[PDB]
């Protein structure tokens, strides 16, 4: 109920520019401070920026000074991060977070209560490249005790990230997606497996769902056994 | 500028015991005049936002079961876990609320600590609508290990392989504390077509010995 939908981001050239946005619903910006928090893939957390309530009182980290712009819309209960100049440095998920209500113009802070699902930003030079899904049928050598295991792997996409979902969000018992490993083609690869019952094999239909918004790639590949 | 130093970086306890983590800042965050501190920790989990747990050091949030609490003023606090659940396993970070700019801690790993379990190993030959197209990837899968060291060994026609595999460990599982890997054998469909015998050769503490799975083609 009380949350912040994100959108934006992606893939964007060095010296490229790009613009966040953040809605919140169940609750109203008006009475808050607003801020955006990064985390690059692997490392810590790092606050960007912050913006009162009336947009008198705004602040930068010193990594991100003169090339981003927060802003904020009350009537609209919205949030934005407008990016330029990006460098390879500034490839992270943004959060858009809401600091506690303590938190007032320029007083003490207060702590980042509400946190956005985050939007993946990537600066790279290299063109965006779509995912290849090949099937990883079950078949006897899948198979141990009454339980089989299949899935799909997702081939040579650039960039990150890739969403992979089974039966369209049905299944998610026994699901192990797994990290994306870099290639030496400088792609990425990342494969996805579930663990069914061997009885299901023949009756229950099995798909992967792969999500690559970076090149609109969407597949949904199903799996077939033997 | 606050730097904030958490310890250790990472922590494996057995489920139900203690966990207890640390931060030091390097200057006090207790503002006299509420005499609170200024620290907050927050528990990240794979592919998820910072989720709050404490504020002003040792105030649960709403919601937060009381397992979780934190201690300390000034300089010197601890994140605890009280009984440790399978599914507290994830990234802790404290963070300095204090003075401008707020910054975080390096993280925490939590792992749970469980006895030895041996992994279930499947191979997976490469699909036809990828051979059409000149590749063959063999896929190799550990299902449900522990501990998370494990090597998996490729052998084309008993040929030990080598610079042409990637592997990937997910994270701890959050019921049953286990591990899973998955070994990428790329081979073109040129070389593939010159070899009968794929093999995965899996050795792990679980196991009595090294354990093969194979197939030809």
């Amino acid at each position: 109920e009380v949350q912040l939908l994100e959108s934006g981001g992606g893939l964007v050239k060095p010296g490229g520019s790009l613009r966040l946005s953040c809605a919140a619903s169940g609750f109203t910006l008006i009475n808050y401070r607003m801020n955006w928090v990064r985390q690059a893939p692997g490392k810590g957390l790092e606050w960007v920026s912050s913006i009162s309530s009336s947009s008198s009182y705004i602040h930068y980290a010193d990594s991100v000074k003169g090339r981003f712009t927060i802003s904020r819309d009350n009537a609209e209960n919205s949030l934005y991060l407008q990016m330029n100049s990006l460098r390879a440095e500034d490839t992270a998920v943004y959060y858009c977070v809401r600091e506690g209500p303590r938190a007032t113009g320029y007083s003490m802070a207060d702590v980042f209560d509400i946190w956005g699902q985050g939007t993946m930003v990537t600066v790279s030079s290299a063109s965006t490249k779509g995912p290849s899904v090949f099937p990883l049928a079950p078949s006897s050598k899948s198979t141990s005790g009454g339980t089989a295991a299949l899935g799909c792997l997702v081939k040579d996409y650039f960039p990150e990230p890739v969403t992979v979902s089974w039966n369209s969000g049905a299944l998610t018992s026994g699901v192990h997606t797994f990290p994306a490993v870099l290639q030496s083609s400088g792609l990425y690869s990342l494969s996805s497996v579930v663990t069914v019952p061997s009885s299901s094999l023949g009756t229950q239909t099995y798909i992967c769902n792969v999500n690559h918004k970076p090149s609109n790639t969407k597949v949904d590949k199903k799996v077939e056994p033997k | 500028e606050l730097v904030m130093t958490q310890s250790p970086d990472s922590l494996a306890v057995s489920l139900g015991e203690r966990a207890t983590i640390n931060c030091k800042s390097s200057q006090s965050v207790l503002y006299s005049s509420n005499n609170k501190s200024y620290l907050a920790w927050y528990q990240q989990k794979p592919g998820q936002p910072p989720k709050l747990l404490i504020y002003w050091a040792s105030t649960r949030e709403s919601g937060v079961p009381d397992r979780f609490s934190g201690s300390g003023s000034g300089t010197d606090f601890t994140l605890t876990i009280s009984s440790l659940q399978a599914e507290d396993v994830a990234v802790y970070y404290c963070q300095q609320y204090y003075s401008a700019p707020l910054t975080f801690g390096g993280g925490t790993k939590v792992e749970i600590k469980r006895t030895v379990a041996a992994p279930s190993v499947f191979i997976f030959p490469p699909s036809d609508e990828q051979l059409k197209s000149g590749t063959a990837s063999v896929v190799c899968l550990l299902n449900n290990f522990y501990p998370r060291e494990a090597k998996v060994q490729w052998k084309v026609d008993n040929a030990l392989q080598s610079g042409n595999s990637q592997e990937s460990v997910t994270e701890q599982d959050s019921k049953d504390s286990t591990y899973s890997l998955s070994s990428t054998l790329t081979l073109s469909k040129a070389d593939y077509e010159k070899h009968k015998v794929y093999a995965c050769e899996v050795t792990h503490q679980g196991l009595r010995s090294p354990v093969t799975k194979s197939f030809n083609r």
